């Protein structure tokens, strides 16, 4: 199913279904589909490692990779999948005969 | 730094790890000289985290015997008033051993209270 | 629906809905103004998390996103929106018969 | 209505509302004036942050981006905003006919 | 078994064969579905280990590998797979004969 | 932080060096304003390391002689449930003298437990 | 008011309004006489702040922009004024007609 | 012996003999084998160091080389290998006769 | 007046009014007397900064930008006054007319 | 003997004496065996120091050599070892006279 494998492309529930319609209409290959929610996914680290991404309190200490770290893998995610789509579509080279009418 | 960006931090850092706590406080009203203790009790969403590398004193005497503990911290959000004095005590039952708050930090931001660092002692 | 799709692409809850259909007015594809959005909410970083990216009051200690990797990463999914535009709106090359009358 | 739009894009409650309608008249396109505004707020951070920009007081430690930091964003803000007027100016290439009178 | 070899080039339990079959089907060739195993497993790094790539708690301390490392490993890993597979598919230059009829 | 990379952790942690250990807890029970005292054997997989640069303290007297020193710490999964006070006790021996578990801090993520950082006395 | 728009462009109540007016005098373009006042403002920066950019006292701790950072942003503002008087100033490329008196 | 030599070449006791013979089947040159089963081995330290590369317990600190240290330095020994080979197989430039027949 | 434009160009307080005449009877050009005059005040960053720049007594420390940091301002003050100076006596290209004598 | 120099090329007993004479066979020229040996030493490195480069037990502190350093080490003597082989079998350039039959 084309749903459940877009899920397998991407975390499986961090998105609601119906914008995973929404994102199989818009591209009808799948791997565009998948670069396109995983930046929209990207776009979530604002809210949770934006604000804070280092914390310590007393001796409990915490640390987690930067908001510019984890949307590069994103975007990365996002670039395989586009890569993938194109060279799906792509096709070699050609060389064909022409022709012209003449009397 | 602004009030709000303390309030999140305060919050986001309960809601990593919290506990809800039952808060005992018996506070000690001066009558004829002498102490008439009203027990009142309150609920707080809380995390718990060391803050000293301490060691558990004990106690033991004719009276009785206890042991207790520094290291546990505490860090509630500005939900509920605090206070701790020499009159006024608060407790809550944690599982290993009863808690109880030693020393309050207000944490204040222009002259507004958002968060209230705190101390225990982990009475055993 | 239009503003439903911005408020996912351009992350919901920052803009009220008016000023949305205004970005929607601007320009017909949808991907343009969600980089027209997308700067504008990079613009409001100043307020929302300001330049106090680091702190340590008591034992509390919080390091956040500091101001200049969120509004690099706000203008990144500006540009991967605007690029997006562009592609969605791009024709690749073309070779066409032309012809002048004489006599 | 054109000053409520600029306000919107060169960050609120920083400039009275009579050197906005001075950078309007300075120049049609809005974004133009974006740009301007967007370079005189970067100007204000001499006082802000050049001052003090990293200070300790007891336990008490706050950490803020220097002076290089924010003025560099502010900078990177009225650079997008004087593309963006350029590229709502811009016009593509042209091919013209030519012809010379001649008996 | 083709299957088995997969979950040799790719580690076990990280998916179920119900997947592995068809990454079988979707490229002959084995390194072929290996990278793109190898892709789809290096998404599964934002669940399996998490941005939290140090914390330390009590006198414990612990610092894993970030996950831009880890991903990246990963993505070397399908970048040989697929190397792998174009040089077992590739073949060198050819030099041939060419005619055309003629009378 | 999740639960399961703590519990990753732990394990791992005790895997590197584990040592097989006979805990035994006697747990005073109050009896008629006396101690009644019953005691248990428990086994559990542990790994010990140094925690504090300390000094071995004696303490020679009428009654005997003992000396005991607090450098060892102790790292142990969630498999048993531990709890040491007053009135309860654990130890467990050692070849290099008897151990005896000082304090208890038991690790715990979202208001579940796994595992149970320990601080330890070598009594010689 | 050309004063007040200058005093805008740089700051006010640093310079008395006697050098105000000499630097609108020495050059009619408005931000010419900005860049100008900007650069002589940024030569204030050694009395204003001075080298001792970070000190500690007791248990208070200040660090203060180094003077280096100051005068590159007061030469950068410097600059970008001066690009202004120049884009204002420019314009664009021309053909002319060309012609010879002959007999 | 080609397996006791593989296993030489191809850091012992971590694979079982089966693929051992898988790899020896695979390809007839057993350095090629060697580059194969080098970057199939390569694979572990995701399990081994990934999750945990740096640890500090009470005083016992414990620190091994990063994962991307270890994983460079298996493909560092494949792609050796692979060379190996290709100089085993390998040839020197020729200059040889031609003819065509003619009548 | 000269002197006084001088001295406002200048930083004062450690050039006596002498100098200041030889500076501006050697160059007539008042910037190029500014930049002498700022390159002669960098020359003194020996005594006070080069012969200590960084020190701690207590709990008090003061640190200060290292010689090499405000020599370098300065000399960009002197080659920005140099700069200044050329723009003032510049001129730009030119077409003229040639003619030579014939009989 | 070649053994006893092959033996003094790499310290003695990381190989026992046996395959030694495989090492010898497999290329005449003794430093080109010395390069392949040195090579398949390196890869031991993995066994006899590990990964865990540094630790601390106690007052006890070790700092052994990463063996990313180790391998790339034992890679150069292979490495100059090969040249040397190279450099003892080349054979400079050279110009010879051609001649083919005529009538």
């Amino acid at each position: 199913e084309k749903l459940r494998l877009l899920l397998n492309d991407k975390d499986k529930k961090s998105f609601t279904d119906e914008e995973l319609n929404l994102f199989l209409e818009e591209a009808d290959c799948i791997y565009c589909a998948a670069s396109q929610g995983w930046i929209l996914k990207s776009l979530q680290y604002e809210n949770t490692v934006g604000e804070m991404y280092e914390y310590k309190v007393g001796q409990e200490t915490y640390k987690s990779s930067s908001i510019k770290d984890l949307v590069s893998v994103a975007y990365q995610n996002a670039d395989k999948f586009k890569d993938m789509c194109t060279n799906k579509k792509e096709k070699g080279s050609f060389m064909l005969g022409i022709s012209t009418e003449f009397e | 730094i602004n009030i709000d960006r303390r309030r999140k931090d305060i919050i986001r850092t309960i809601n990593i790890n919290p506990t809800n706590i039952t808060i005992t406080s018996i506070k000690k009203t001066e009558i004829d000289g002498a102490f008439e203790e009203t027990e009142t009790e309150i609920k707080c969403v809380v995390r718990i985290f060391n803050e000293k590398t301490a060691e558990k004193q004990i106690s033991s005497e004719k009276q009785g015997t206890f042991s207790s503990i520094r290291t546990y911290g505490m860090l509630v959000s500005n939900d509920v008033i605090l206070e701790v004095n020499s009159r006024d005590s608060l407790e809550f039952e944690c599982i290993y051993g009863r808690m109880k708050i030693v020393n309050i930090y207000p944490q204040i931001v222009k002259g507004e209270l958002c968060g209230y660092q705190c101390s225990l002692e982990r009475i055993d």
